């Protein structure tokens, strides 16, 4: 339900 | 052509926020985890995550 956490840039 | 598998929601003016089953068009994507997509209903840029999405 929840996408993967938005890795970071 | 790739397809979005999750919803991406950007919080940001940057990249677009896209759901899921929206297509983009990739445009430079070989080693950042972050790429640069094209939508082609209006034609705008926008940095689309590599975890939501997928080559289809």
């Amino acid at each position: 339900a929840f996408a993967p956490p938005l890795p970071r840039r | 052509t790739f397809v979005a598998l999750y919803d991406y929601e950007s919080r940001t003016e940057t990249d677009l926020s896209f759901k899921k089953g929206e297509r983009l068009q990739i445009v430079n994507n070989t080693e950042g985890d972050w790429w640069l997509a094209h939508s082609l209903t209006t034609g705008q840029t926008g940095y689309i995550p590599s975890n939501y999405v997928a080559p289809s």
